[PDB]
């Protein structure tokens, strides 16, 4: 464990929590309350 | 009539707008720097 | 000098231009297709085939 | 041919749009005229000021020669 | 002046023994001629 | 379609054509071992740009 | 002698002009 | 093959047109290149039957061809250490059979056949190319960089070895 | 209606701005790419790293702004925010030139993103993919010049800066130092790019100078209507025209407007093939004949040996100030120079 | 103003471009003033 | 590296022209000569999908 | 009726294969003389004294030069702008010593293109088109009459002029960045504008097109031959195009008119083409690119560098080496 | 001192005099 | 050894001359 | 085994214009990069 | 002047190779 395999780790943690899923989460509410009308 | 006040549009137009007007600001002020 | 010889040559060029535009415009007025080919009497088509 | 949302002509005539914007976008202007003024954008970004280019003791340019301790040798900089 | 088709045109043929004989020959004499050219 | 003795016998492996399980079928699975492998190819990239450095060795002709 | 060469694919370049103009395929309306 | 072409094998006979179970001879040469790949590692590499492979010193002097026994640990992923090569083609080989053994018994999702289009053979066509093209850029890098694969003695110094002096210091 | 298609259905609404799976990639990307180069030309210095003003806080314009390349010291490193050089540290990956990666790498996949909207789009309205397949050429150029030809050199320093001024720096030091427009890629790149040029006004002129009288108007422009479906210029007259001017004419419209897209796509490759060659020093410099007869002969001089001799002052005059990193110190009587200049 | 309730378009499109070109005079004067005028 | 970096370049539009190839095999030849709403703005929900609208 | 009224008949006519016109009866034999000269000088002409000091450069084929080397040489900088045909030399040796070949194929050349410009209103004329295709030639020819006119005429010799080759024009470029320093003109700018924009929007509208292509043939066949030479019914559907595009950026800058839309395809690299020809016109007389050299001061009041210093670094390095044996005097003025 | 604020007085007079006559005509219904 | 400096060439056009003619005859030949 | 004729067979085309820019864009070619290939 | 000794046939080559293609695709045209 050396402080680049930390920050490495870190940056997997934080791209997929800044980044991955809220964006999924968002995309995810949205698309089930406005939803298209067959 | 009645349309949405928000939207993908709004959200669109605004990313780039507003960072824009405050980096304008920040260039405007530039100009009076002295050395 | 630099800026009267700069700013001269580059009016006379670009009136140059516009004289080439209106002579043009002119020419095909007066010979009626300056609004473009008539369907009926595109002129090529009565022309015989170059080759 | 509207995809839905309102027409931007309509929206910037409106009365509302700009009741909401004479103060809005003057608001963004003037901060970022202030994280200017201030001096925050100097600290922020690590730009020297006009002073700050070269110090009593260095002359030369900073020219970073180091891989990995890039810190220490900005504070040595100064 | 007009342009007429030519009626005196026609098609020219090599079949594929022609094609063999014919390779061969540039072949071998390639074979033959190529030490000389070098000399 | 001639017969071959080889074509006999490798026909039962050219005969599923077209068949598929319905749905999404293992697609979840396929994608976890993507992101596993876009991780091991940006750990390994990392580690050949110097990026991460770990211990035990070092990037360099003398290992 | 690369001169040759050089002439040669020069003069291989102005010919197919020739050629593409004097030669061409008619354009015909049908 | 050119001559007769109009074999049965080839003809769907659920139909009677010429087909190719497409994901089905995905899983049939996956499995055969992880056995390669395995043995390829696993005999010739390590010299258990095989010659191994060139090794040499930091500074290119004394390089020939030894057996090179597989490195497990994190400096198998260092490029400049020949165990990581023998290590990652008996593993990866390892992975290549279970994943050919996988695609040899499992049809693929119907969303991903239609998107992929796997009854296309030009949905293979491209996607081997993109693999084709990662992997060239990959041997091009590794060449130009230096590694254990490609040593000094074999394909001459690289430029970033003059650039930081290496044999001078 | 499973989760994954109400997604599909979300991101593919009919709005102002399409979105598309594809919209994931590129508009995240692409705001990181363009803020990112409009913060650096705003605020941050090239001082660490090239001993250079490039933002308009440092009192540079427009054309010497520049989000410039990372210092020489850090090689082909990725420069991550978090990585072991700037470590977390904002400032610090600022004045090393993080943004320079930041830039590159967001605008790469940015660029992925937009050739992926093109196929989704192409293939959501019905149409083939040509417009991706054009867009094609700008992606090879972007990767052979700003991946591609630093990753050859020794650093991401020898990458071209974000930056009007730092292009040109580029521009001229390929010339100075690779002799890139003896180069016979950059000259078929040239060939398409200026005819691309040529076919864009010479289509355009010729539609505009053969089109039907449709309407009454000297405004010929009300003329048309998107949906009629018969030709709004004349190809007879176009062809015929052409055929008595240059001696040729397209004849095909179809012919026509592939031709149009080929030219400048086909030129952008080949010049990223040359510019591949350029990142590991595989030059077109010089024809070996002219330099061993003009070693021999004093009285030979061409064209190729007087650019050859522009070369080496700039070479010399600007390797210093241009490469601070090397330390280089030319004292004044080894610089290369004319008479009386 | 000729019509109640709303702004012309024409009006907000000339405060607007004067206001554009109000900050495109200040980037030019300040080409000449302050930081980045050689003085 | 050289033959090597350039082949991987160009394979790059190998890959972007059959991979076009393979997902609009149905265009291939042209676009259908109706298509004349589907394309036309704001008449569908969702671009394309002639259920929406 | 008349033996002019029938020459003038011919010459005008529209069914000659190849029209001629007026301004043809000039352009034909000025365009074949500056043809046949170049052809000869570029293969066979000896080497020149392009600067006036006896330092004659070799641009012929025959003198050791490849094809991208060889050039017809500029007249010597011993004439300048002074009008030297073949009949003010005293031999023709003398004449090809001093770059004589050069005025002859440039004077003619310049006279021909722009005859070629008259032509192309002529012929428009006569098949009755709109007369505007020799408006859009009008950019090229101000670029190459800047290059080989207008330029050696500011700077005083036609010494000065583009050479006739490749390597020539590559000499002559390097050489005006460290005169005048183009690529920070605006005028360029605009002009590598036009040529990026007009490549691009070539691109847009071939790919466009080429994708709402309507189906008429079987991929087997070129898809070119769904057209058919002179059919009204559109080849492609312009509505597909605009609905692709409109979505691709958004709607409203998308074109779905075909005449503005091939306007603006003919409008943007001719217009960029005037501006980058005026800028060569007007760097001609020394007005030149911008000089952001020094601009920027720390407080003390040294100078702090940016891409420009940089960019003048080079225009340095260009500047002392060009010409190396022709200055007397510290600045490069003439 | 007050030479650009002078100066800017004088340029937004005239800035405005035009637009103010354009205005003007609009609203109170001249011809245009 | 040294050999005649045209060997190469001429022994190349010597063969593949004639080599394209016959392509370009059987080939188009039925046409 | 029999030797069937395969019915996947296709004439190829190049016509008399596509002939032409394949011969000037030969020549052109040829033109260019043949004084790098003397050097 | 001292040129590459594969020069002309490599730039006969180039040109002829292709020109011969071309020339056999164009005549058997129409078969
Ligand atoms: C299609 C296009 C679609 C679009 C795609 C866009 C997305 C792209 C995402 C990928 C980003 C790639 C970043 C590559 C970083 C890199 O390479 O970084 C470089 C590193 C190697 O590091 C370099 O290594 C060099 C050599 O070092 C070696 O030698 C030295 C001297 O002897 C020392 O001994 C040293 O210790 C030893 O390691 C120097 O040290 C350099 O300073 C150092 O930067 O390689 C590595 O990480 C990995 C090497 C293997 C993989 C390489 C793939 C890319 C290769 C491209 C072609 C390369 C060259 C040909 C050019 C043409
Ligand atoms: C022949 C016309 C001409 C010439 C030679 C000059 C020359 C000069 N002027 Mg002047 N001026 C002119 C017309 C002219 N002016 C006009 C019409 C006005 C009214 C606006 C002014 C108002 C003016 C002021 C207030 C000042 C000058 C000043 C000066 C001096 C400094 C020049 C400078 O830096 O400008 C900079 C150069 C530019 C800004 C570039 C202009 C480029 C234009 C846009 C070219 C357009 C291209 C083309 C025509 C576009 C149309 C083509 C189309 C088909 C696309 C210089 C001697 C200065 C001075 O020193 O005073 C003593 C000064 O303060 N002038
Ligand atoms: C793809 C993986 C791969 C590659 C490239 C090689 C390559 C090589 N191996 Mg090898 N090896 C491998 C996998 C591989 N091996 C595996 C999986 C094993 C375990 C079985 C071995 C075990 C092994 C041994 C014991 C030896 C080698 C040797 C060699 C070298 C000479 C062999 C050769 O060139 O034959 C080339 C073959 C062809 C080009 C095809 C020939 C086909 C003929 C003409 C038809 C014959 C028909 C036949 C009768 C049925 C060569 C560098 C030899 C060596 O040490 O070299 C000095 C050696 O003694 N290997
Ligand atoms: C990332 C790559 C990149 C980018 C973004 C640019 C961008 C630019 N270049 Mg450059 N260039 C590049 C790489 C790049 N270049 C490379 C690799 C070379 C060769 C080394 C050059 C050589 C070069 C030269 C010599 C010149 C330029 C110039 C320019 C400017 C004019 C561009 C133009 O009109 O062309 C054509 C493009 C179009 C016609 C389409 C318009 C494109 C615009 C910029 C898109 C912007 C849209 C909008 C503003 C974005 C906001 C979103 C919106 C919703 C608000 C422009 C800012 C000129 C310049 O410096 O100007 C000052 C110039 O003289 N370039
Ligand atoms: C912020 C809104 C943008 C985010 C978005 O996707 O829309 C989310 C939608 C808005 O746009 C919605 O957007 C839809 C159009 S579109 O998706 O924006 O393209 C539209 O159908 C809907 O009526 C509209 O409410 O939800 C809202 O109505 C919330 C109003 C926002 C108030 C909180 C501040
Ligand atoms: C910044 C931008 C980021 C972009 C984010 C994009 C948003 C998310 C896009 C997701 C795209 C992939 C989903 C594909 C749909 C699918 O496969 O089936 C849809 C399934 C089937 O469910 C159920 O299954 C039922 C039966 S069936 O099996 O599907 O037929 C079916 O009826 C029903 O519809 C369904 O509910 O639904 C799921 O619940 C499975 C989720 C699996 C998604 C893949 C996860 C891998 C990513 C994680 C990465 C980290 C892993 C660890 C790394 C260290
Ligand atoms: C899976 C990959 C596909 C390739 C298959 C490789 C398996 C071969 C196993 C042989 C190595 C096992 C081994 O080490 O053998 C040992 C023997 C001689 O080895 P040496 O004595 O030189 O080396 C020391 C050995 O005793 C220890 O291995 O080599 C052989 O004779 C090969 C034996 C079978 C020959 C191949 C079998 C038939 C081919 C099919
Ligand atoms: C005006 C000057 C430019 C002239 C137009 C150039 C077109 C050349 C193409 C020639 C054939 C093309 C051709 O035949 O065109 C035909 C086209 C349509 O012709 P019409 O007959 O319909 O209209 C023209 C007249 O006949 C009736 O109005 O003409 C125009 O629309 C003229 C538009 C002028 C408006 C252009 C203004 C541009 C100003 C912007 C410049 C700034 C650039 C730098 C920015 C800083
Ligand atoms: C003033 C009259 C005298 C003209 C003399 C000037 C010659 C210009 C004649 C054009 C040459 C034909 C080349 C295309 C061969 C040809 O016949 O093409 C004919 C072709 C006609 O196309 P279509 O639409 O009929 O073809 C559609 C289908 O047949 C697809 O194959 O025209 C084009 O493709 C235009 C694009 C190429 C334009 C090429 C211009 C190249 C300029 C010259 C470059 C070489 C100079 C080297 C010097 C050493
Ligand atoms: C960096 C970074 C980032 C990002 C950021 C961003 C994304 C942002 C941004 C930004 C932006 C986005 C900004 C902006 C801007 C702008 C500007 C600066 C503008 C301008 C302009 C102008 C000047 C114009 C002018 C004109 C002209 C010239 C024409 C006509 C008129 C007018 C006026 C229009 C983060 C945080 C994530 C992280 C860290 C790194
Ligand atoms: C183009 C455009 C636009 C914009 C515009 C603008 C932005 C502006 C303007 C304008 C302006 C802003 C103006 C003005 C003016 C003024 C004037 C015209 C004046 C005058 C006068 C005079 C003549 C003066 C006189 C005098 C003298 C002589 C001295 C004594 C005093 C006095 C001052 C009285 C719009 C959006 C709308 C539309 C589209 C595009
Ligand atoms: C689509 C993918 C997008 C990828 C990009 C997304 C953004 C990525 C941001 C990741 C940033 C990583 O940032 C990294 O965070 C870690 C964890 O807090 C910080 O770490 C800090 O806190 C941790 C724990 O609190 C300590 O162990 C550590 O010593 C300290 O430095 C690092 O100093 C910083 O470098
Ligand atoms: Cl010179
Ligand atoms: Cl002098
Ligand atoms: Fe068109």
């Amino acid at each position: 464990m050396t402080p680049s395999l930390a920050n490495f780790l870190w940056s997997l943690v934080l791209g997929a929590a800044i980044v991955l899923i809220p964006a999924t989460v968002g995309l995810i509410f949205i698309s089930q309350k406005d939803k298209i009308t067959r | 009539v009645t349309y949405p006040i928000f939207t993908v549009r709004w959200l669109a137009v605004h990313t780039l707008a507003v960072p824009s007007v405050f980096f304008v600001g920040a260039i405007a002020a530039m100009q009076f720097i002295q050395r | 000098r630099a800026w009267l010889a700069t700013s001269h040559f580059v009016l006379g060029f670009f009136f140059l231009v516009g004289h080439l535009w209106h002579a043009g415009r002119a020419r095909a007025a007066a010979a009626g297709f300056e609004k473009g080919i008539d369907r009926e009497t595109e002129p090529t088509l009565f022309m015989p085939d170059l080759d | 041919g509207t995809t839905g949302e309102r027409p931007f002509s309509d929206i910037v005539t409106s009365i509302r749009y700009w009741v909401i914007h004479s103060i809005t976008i003057p608001m963004l202007f003037i901060a970022g005229w202030l994280f200017v003024s201030t001096g925050l954008a100097y600290d922020a970004f690590g730009t020297p000021r006009p002073d700050e280019y070269f110090t009593q003791t260095r002359q030369e340019l900073p020219i970073l020669q180091e891989r990995y301790d890039i810190n220490q040798e900005i504070q040595e900089f100064n | 002046m007009d342009r007429n088709s030519n009626p005196n045109r026609q098609p020219v043929e090599l079949n594929r023994t022609s094609l063999y004989l014919g390779l061969l020959l540039v072949a071998v004499l390639g074979i033959l001629f190529s030490s000389y050219f070098f000399n | 379609a001639q017969r071959t003795r080889l074509g006999d016998i490798l026909r039962p492996l050219n005969s599923e054509y077209g068949k598929v399980v319905p749905g999404w079928g293992t697609t979840p699975v396929m994608g976890v071992f993507m992101a596993l492998f876009l991780v091991f190819l940006l750990i390994i990239l990392q580690i050949y740009n110097s990026s991460l450095i770990l211990e035990g060795f070092s990037v360099d002709w003398a290992g | 002698m690369e001169s040759v060469a050089y002439i040669l694919v020069l003069t291989m370049a102005l010919a197919v002009l020739f050629f593409a103009i004097a030669f061409r395929e008619p354009p015909r309306i049908e | 093959h050119w001559v007769f072409w109009d074999l049965e094998l080839f003809v769907d006979p659920r139909t009677g047109e010429s087909a190719l179970d497409l994901p089905k001879m995905f899983g049939i040469h996956l499995f055969l290149s992880g056995l390669l790949c395995f043995g390829f590692g696993a005999f010739h590499l390590t010299g258990v039957w095989g010659p191994g492979m060139w090794v040499s010193d930091p500074y290119g002097l004394t390089g020939h061809v030894q057996p090179v026994a597989p490195e497990w640990g994190p400096a198998g992923f260092n490029p400049f250490n020949p165990g990581g090569v023998v290590a990652h083609h008996i593993a990866a080989g390892i992975v290549g059979i279970i994943a050919g053994l996988f695609h040899l018994t499992v049809r693929p999702p119907e969303r991903l056949y239609k998107a992929l289009r796997m009854g296309n053979i030009e949905t293979v066509l491209s996607s081997s190319i993109a693999a084709v093209f990662f992997a060239a850029f990959v041997v091009a890098g590794t060449m130009w960089y230096g590694n254990a694969t490609t040593p000094i003695e074999l394909f001459g110094p690289t430029r970033y070895q003059w650039d930081k002096g290496y044999f001078q210091e | 209606r499973g989760w994954f298609d109400v997604l599909d259905d979300w991101l593919k609404r009919d709005r102002f701005v399409f979105i598309g799976w594809s919209g994931l990639l590129l508009f995240p990307c692409a705001f990181m790419a363009l803020g990112g180069w409009l913060t650096g030309t705003t605020f941050v210095t090239s001082w660490y790293t090239h001993g250079l003003a490039s933002s308009y806080l440092e009192g540079a314009n427009f054309l010497t702004v520049a989000v410039s390349s990372p210092a020489d010291a850090f090689g082909h490193s990725l420069l991550f925010l978090w990585g072991p050089e700037a470590q977390g540290n904002l400032t610090r990956w600022f004045q090393i030139g993080g943004l320079w990666p930041f830039v590159a790498l967001h605008g790469a996949f940015g660029l992925i993103g937009f050739m992926l909207r093109q196929f989704e789009i192409s293939r959501l309205v019905g149409i083939r993919p040509y417009n991706a397949i054009a867009f094609s050429g700008p992606i090879a150029v972007f990767v052979s010049v700003f991946l591609m030809y630093p990753l050859g050199q020794s650093s991401w320093f020898f990458a071209p800066s974000f930056g009007v001024a730092g292009i040109f720096r580029f521009i001229l030091f390929l010339q100075g130092f690779h002799n890139w427009t003896l180069n016979p890629f950059h000259m078929m790149g040239v060939a398409g790019i200026l005819g691309g040029a040529l076919l864009c006004a010479i289509h355009g002129a010729t539609v505009e100078n053969t089109l039907f009288e449709d309407g009454e108007d000297s405004n010929t422009f009300r003329a048309f209507e998107p949906t009629q479906a018969e030709e709004t210029y004349s190809m007879v007259t176009a062809n015929r025209f052409w055929s008595q001017i240059f001696g040729i004419a397209f004849s095909n419209k179809r012919w026509l407007h592939f031709f149009m897209l080929f030219v400048p796509v086909t030129g952008l490759w080949m010049s990223s093939v040359g510019i591949v060659g350029l990142a590991l020093n595989l030059r077109a410099y010089d024809f070996v004949s002219q330099e061993l007869r003009a070693a021999e002969d004093p009285e030979f001089e061409t064209f190729y040996t007087k650019n050859i001799l522009l070369n080496e002052g700039m070479r010399a005059w600007m390797a210093p100030q241009d490469q601070p990193h090397e330390n280089f110190i030319f004292p004044e009587e080894v610089l290369p120079r004319g008479n009386a200049l | 103003m000729f019509a109640e309730g709303r702004i012309p378009l024409w009006v907000v499109g000339v405060v607007a471009g004067i206001g554009a070109i109000g900050v495109l005079g200040l980037f030019f004067y300040g080409a000449y003033a302050g930081l980045g005028s050689s003085m | 590296t050289f033959g090597h970096a350039v082949f991987a370049l160009l394979f790059f539009f190998g890959h972007i022209w059959h991979g076009s190839r393979t997902l609009f095999r149905d265009v291939f030849a042209g676009v259908d000569p109706g298509l004349e709403e589907q394309v036309e703005f704001g008449v569908f929900a969702k671009v394309g999908d002639l259920s929406t609208r | 009726a008349s033996l002019w009224e029938q020459f003038c008949q011919w010459v005008t006519s529209t069914n000659n294969r190849i029209y001629v016109g007026w301004f043809g009866t000039l352009m034909i034999p000025t365009l074949l003389t500056a043809t046949t000269c170049f052809i000869i000088a570029f293969i066979a002409a000896p080497p020149v004294d392009i600067d006036g000091i006896r330092e004659p450069v070799a641009g012929s084929l025959l003198y050791g030069n490849n094809i991208i080397s060889g050039a017809v040489v500029p007249s010597s900088n011993a004439i300048g702008l002074h009008f030297y045909p073949i009949w003010e030399a005293a031999s023709l040796d003398e004449w090809l010593y001093n770059g004589g070949p050069y005025q002859l194929v440039v004077f003619h050349f310049l006279i021909g293109i722009f005859c070629y410009m008259g032509r192309q209103w002529e012929l428009s004329y006569r098949l009755g088109m709109r007369p505007w295709i020799c408006v859009a030639y009008s950019a090229p020819v101000s670029a190459a009459t800047a290059v080989f006119l207008i330029y050696p005429i500011g700077q005083g010799s036609f010494s000065d002029g583009m050479p006739l080759g490749i390597s020539g024009t590559f000499n002559f470029m390097i050489v005006f960045q460290a005169e005048h320093n183009i690529l920070m003109h605006p005028f360029h700018m605009l002009g590598v504008a036009g040529v990026f924009g007009g490549s691009l929007f070539s691109a847009m509208h071939g790919s466009l097109v080429t994708s709402s292509l309507v189906r008429e043939t079987t991929e087997v066949e070129s898809q070119n031959y769904g057209y058919k030479f002179g059919q009204e019914e559109e080849t492609y559907n312009i509505v597909a195009a605009h609905g692709y595009f409109g979505r691709l950026i958004f709607q409203y800058a998308s074109f779905n008119n075909s005449r503005s839309l091939h306007f603006f395809l003919g409008a943007w690299p001719v217009i960029g083409i005037w501006f980058t020809a005026m800028g060569v016109s007007t760097m001609a007389f020394n007005l030149n690119g911008f000089n952001f050299n020094q601009s920027i001061l720390d407080s003390q009041g040294r100078v702090i560098g940016t891409w420009a210093d940089v960019l003048n670094r080079a225009n340095i390095g260009f500047e002392v080496m060009h010409e190396r044996n022709a200055h007397n005097f510290p600045l490069d003025l003439a | 001192n007050l030479e650009p604020i002078f100066q800017l007085t004088f340029l937004g007079l005239i800035v405005l005099a035009g637009p103010a006559v354009v205005f003007v005509l609009a609203f109170r219904g001249g011809d245009l | 050894m040294q050999v005649n400096n045209l060997g190469f060439i001429a022994s190349i056009l010597f063969v593949l001359v004639p080599t394209v003619f016959l392509l370009i005859l059987f080939i188009q030949t039925g046409k």
